[PDB]
This record gives C-alpha cells, structure tokens and sequence, in this order.
C-alpha cells in the first residue's frame, strides 16, 4: 500500500544518485583510431587500427595494449623512392644516376617536392577516410573524431638515404601535410618527428618481434620465468631479419640488444635481451 | 706505452654513420644524470701505442 | 632492361674495408652504374634443375659467404656479419616463427603437391626430400600458360612471376634450418605463420613492424599522454 | 583591484584566481584532468 | 644576372624548410577559457 509506494520511490531516488556518483569516480572507455603508413621500396600503403582508451580520474588517458586491432589495410600507392626519383629526373636531369649533380642547386626546387608529396598524401588521406567511414558505425565516429588520430608514417629498409638532403626534407614536408588535413571528413589526423620517421632494417626486425609476442599473448606485465618470448625470422622484399639461451658468454664485437635500455619497452615489462640481425643481401629483391 | 687513445666531444649534429657509434658518458654510467649530457668520439689503438 | 627495375640496384647504390668487400662481391664502386650490375660475358640463363647444387650456391653466396658485406653495428643491430656466425655464438632454445610471403609459399607448394606431409614438423631432411623432387621438374609450353610438370607423375601447376624463383627460397629455408640444427641450442618448435589468432579465433592484426611501432609509443603511459592527449591535434593550431 | 604591468587589472579580488592557480600550477595533475581526460571523459 | 637568380631561389627554398623544421620543434601558444562559478548565500 502506502509503505510499498514510499519504500520503492525512495529506492529509485537513492539508486539515481548512486549511478551519478559512480560516473564521476569510475573509469570511462573511449574508442580511438590509430594510423600507420607502410612506406616501402615497392609501395606506400595505409593501415587503420582501433584501440580502447581508459580515462581514469587523476590518472589520465591510456590505451589498452590487448585492445589494439587492425580494421583494414589500404591500397598499394606509388613508393616514396619513385616520388623523389621523378623529382630528380625533372629538376636535375636523367643523368643524375651516373653524372655528378650538385645538391645545393636542387634547394631551389623545394615547393616542387612539396607538390609531389601532396599528390601522394591526398590519395593516402582519401583511402584512410574511406576505411573509417565504411568500417566504423555512427556512435564509434563520435569517439574516434573527438580524441584525434595519431599518424605513424615510416619508411622501411629499401628506400635509399640518397647521401644528401632529399629524403630528410621530404619527411619534414610529409609531416606538415599530415598536421594540415582536410576539415571536411572531421578525422583529426596529426603527427610529430617521433611518430613519422624513417626506419632501418634492424629496427623493423625489433618491431616485428614485439608484434609476434603481443599477438601470441607472450608479451605482458606478469613474468613467467625474463619473460618467455618466441623468436622470428622475417624474409621481406628488401631486407631479411632474424630476432630471437640465458646468460651466455657473448663476444665484445657483438652486443646483445636490450629492448628496455633502447627505449622500445618500459621498465614495468620484463627485461628482454635479444639477438637482432638484419641483412639487405637476403631480402627478396 | 701499450696503447694510444683519442677522446673528444662530438660535433653538434654530425652525420654519424651506422658503422660507428657515439659514446655517451651518462648512458655508460661513468657520469651521473645531474652533470650535463656529453657524447664523445672515444677510440683506442694498440698499433699506435709507444711499444 | 631498365636501371630502376633491376634487382641489383639497392646493392649497386650502397657500394675502410667496405670498398674491398663490395668489389669481391662483383659490385665494383669505381665502375659506372651501367656495367656495375651488368653481368660480364653473359647473354642467356639456362635452368639445370638441381636442388642440392642450388642449396650449396645459396650457402656459398647468401647464407654463409666467405667474404661477407660490411653489416654495420647501429643502436638496433647486434653486430653479426652473416647467418652462420649468429647460430654459432648466440644460439637459443627459445621457440621460432618463420615469416615471409615467399617463405610461407615455399612450404605450402610442397604440402599441396603431397610431397611434404600435412604435419609441419620443420625437419630439414624432410623439407629437402620434398624440394629435391619439385625443383627437378620439366617445363613445357601449353595453350593456357606454361605448366610445371613434376617427375614420375606427382602433379602439375601454372608457371608465373612468383613460382619460377620459389626454388631459390626453398634452398634458403633448407640452408637456414641447417645452421639452426648445427648450433649449440635448438628452438623448442619451428612453425610457419601468416597471422596469429587471438582469443576469439580470428587475428587482431597482420604480422610485420606495424603493431611494434604502435606499442613502442603506446606502452609509455606518461609520454603517450603528453604527445597524443596533452598536445594532441590542438598543437598544430594558429 | 591590483593593476598589472599594462596599468589595468587582469582580475578582481577574492577566492576566484586562487581556485584556478591551485589546480593550474600543478603541471602534471592539470595535464591529466584538463587535457588527457578533458571533455572526452564524459562520453558514451 | 643568372648568379643572383640562382642564389635567391636556393635561399627561398632553404628558408622554407627552416620555417617548417622550427614548427615541429618550437612550442605553440593556444588561447584557453576558464569558468569559475561564484555560488554564495546572496547570489
């Protein structure tokens, strides 16, 4: 009767405040997108990833490592090597490969290198948005856009250094193109010299080792024995890598690569001393 | 007498080819973090030593 | 016949002992780019079809060369000059995963033709026995593309731009596994994978450097929060 | 009100500026709540 | 003449990269608003 009406009405009002007080204290999960541009000797393609962010009070925002999942890998566009090669054929002449050409004289054709990089970046932006619009639902897009999308364009082993200034300056122009995207789509793409950078064969092998152990659930915070990690033998297009008992006497000429000291893994994760080797001569091409 | 040594501070923003490495005193635990960071070209040659 | 389309271009471009090491590997830096990669006094390449001779050549040229390339010591590299020296002084019992598109296809082609058993053990001699029969196959011109005729009626398959050079990769797999077995320590298991399945049964991401690049920025909670959230997209704003 | 370097006061007297500063001055804590979490925290 | 044209063209291209490299390294200033609600006994 009157007692059952009063007790339930108070309970609804009490549970209303309990839910409201919990929202302020408890951690909130938000979906975030991550872009990695695979720039190689053969092709430059986009890779769109998804991750769950944990927003805790006084703690900040952090990505759940196990939540990292690839949605779609983009189409194969012209490689960065060809972009600069065409720039050297038009502004320095086809003789550049054998005949010596002054690097100082090519510094006047800088906005022309910017236009060449702009042509590729617009296609990479178009491909990324096409994946984001087709793979994400409407509620997902609200979380993805508001947070901002970090971009990691890396030029792997196969792209030549050119031994001058061309490749270094191109990367400065690429970063500016990413940091200044089209406001039409709403996806806030951004980068910095840490994320967008050229990578070597030995570095590529180390990231391939971290990938393999993360997917196999081997790489984690809790130690099993130094963590029990599995080795990898990756024989790619341009370069081949071999990255993989305990406290063995190693020569002075060869150094055991520690992922913690080389700033590839944090201190909280178990120590990993690996044998990292990369050979260009064993790569497919 | 036995070996000759040449150690000097590295040029600010050098080429640094992957064949050679820059020796950081703080990273090699020879100097504490409170003292300014210094990268040097540390080389020793047995063939250049007096004897 | 193009200089850019030539497979020797990355080796020719890069080429104290570095000048001597390049010249001994037939890539003379003093010579012009045109004749640097051009094979001297050669016009036609003929296939003899011998796996054991291919293994010995892959071993003497690519896997264990007597005069190897510089192989410099950077912040990420260990320092070893070649494959033979890696398993000789730094062998580990830790499990191994062999990856690569052309590398995975070398095992699959032998499996589909019934020469290699369905159970992927990773035994060098079992892999060499199957590859010896496959690489000693005849080539005949057909109406619908050239076919690879296996000896003693084992099967047949279409010849393409990714099937003709597959036997060289088969010799690379045999030679690489031979050095692993020769070493002090041998891996727990030898497996071939294209992608690793998660708890749901389907893979979260493909194999390569991609996930490693994300993690090496993501795992550092403080640094990631400062660059991706504190600064964010709002950093590049006038 | 206290005049600044320009001659005109930046803010009025009271508890107002003190409340801002006691959150703002703590560089790490302010970055975690106002930038890392931000408005994106209260989002379903 | 040709020397004055080449030297200036290189300088414009050099200063373009110098400005772009500075944007990545240098600190950026952004305007932010802060709201304080004065709730009292009177108002």
């Amino acid at each position: 009767g009157v007692d059952a009406d009063t007790e339930k009405r108070i309970n609804v009002g009490k549970t209303h405040l309990q839910t409201l007080r919990n929202l302020e204290t408890r951690c909130h999960d938000s979906l975030q997108a991550l872009v990695v541009i695979d720039a190689g000797s053969s092709s430059t393609r986009t890779n769109v990833f998804l991750a769950k962010t944990r927003s805790c009070p006084n703690k900040g925002r952090s990505i759940d490592p196990d939540s990292i999942q690839l949605i779609r890998e983009g189409k194969r566009f012209t490689g960065l090597r060809v972009v600069l090669e065409e720039w050297l054929d038009t502004y320095a002449g086809k003789d550049w490969e054998s005949r010596p050409v002054d690097a100082r004289l090519l510094f006047q054709y800088v906005p022309q290198m910017h236009e060449g990089a702009k042509k590729l970046m617009q296609l990479l932006e178009e491909d990324t948005v096409a994946i984001l619009d087709s793979q994400l639902n409407e509620e997902q897009k609200v979380q993805v856009k508001a947070l901002g999308i970090p971009v990691m364009l890396c030029s792997t082993a196969g792209v030549r250094d050119f031994h001058e200034w061309y490749r270094d300056a191109l990367f400065v122009l690429l970063r500016h193109l990413i940091n200044n995207p089209s406001p039409a789509h709403g996806y806030k793409f951004f980068t910095n010299p840490f994320w967008t950078r050229p990578i070597t064969g030995a570095e590529e092998g180390l990231f391939a080792f971290i990938t393999l152990n993360h997917l196999s659930r081997r790489l984690g915070e809790d130690p099993a024995r130094r963590n029990d990690l599995a080795g990898v033998v990756e024989v790619g297009g341009a370069s081949a890598q071999i990255v993989f008992q305990e406290g063995t006497v190693l020569p002075s000429s060869v150094r055991a690569v520690n992922l913690q000291r080389e700033r590839l893994l944090p201190e909280r994760y178990p120590s990993a001393d690996v044998v990292s080797v990369s050979f260009m001569q064993l790569g497919m091409a | 007498g036995a070996s000759a040594q040449i150690v000097f501070p590295l040029q600010e923003g050098t080429v640094l080819p992957s064949s050679v490495r820059a020796v950081n005193l703080q990273r090699e635990r020879l100097l504490p973090e409170r003292y300014p960071s210094a990268d040097v070209v540390s080389v020793s040659f047995m063939q250049l030593g007096m004897a | 016949e193009d200089v850019r389309k030539n497979r020797l271009k990355p080796l020719a471009t890069y080429c104290v002992t570095n000048e001597m090491q390049c010249r001994e590997n037939s890539i003379d830096p003093t010579k012009p780019l045109a004749e640097r990669m051009k094979i001297e006094n050669c016009s036609i390449i003929e296939g003899t079809g011998n796996f054991d001779k291919c293994v010995s050549q892959v071993e003497s040229i690519l896997v264990a060369p007597k005069l190897p390339l510089p192989a410099n010591i950077e912040a990420a590299s260990s320092g070893f000059e070649s494959v033979d020296q890696v398993f000789r002084f730094a062998s580990s019992t830790a499990p191994m995963f062999i990856t690569g598109r052309e590398m995975l296809a070398s095992i699959d082609t032998l499996k589909d033709h019934r020469l290699l058993r369905s159970d992927f053990s990773g035994d060098v001699e079992e892999l060499a026995e199957a590859a010896r029969e496959f690489c000693s196959s005849e080539v005949i011109i057909r109406t619908d593309g050239p076919v690879i005729q296996l000896p003693n009626a084992r099967g047949e398959q279409k010849l393409n731009s990714l099937n003709f050079d597959l036997c060289k990769t088969m010799a690379l797999t045999v030679s690489l596994l031979r050095h692993m077995a020769a070493g002090e320590n041998q891996p727990s298991f030898i497996k071939w994978e294209k992608s690793i399945a998660g708890p749901d049964g389907k893979p979260l991401a493909d194999l390569g450097w991609q996930v490693g690049v994300i993690l090496h920025h993501v795992l550092f909670t403080e640094e990631w929060g400062r660059t991706a959230y504190e600064a964010g997209y709002s950093h590049n704003l006038e």
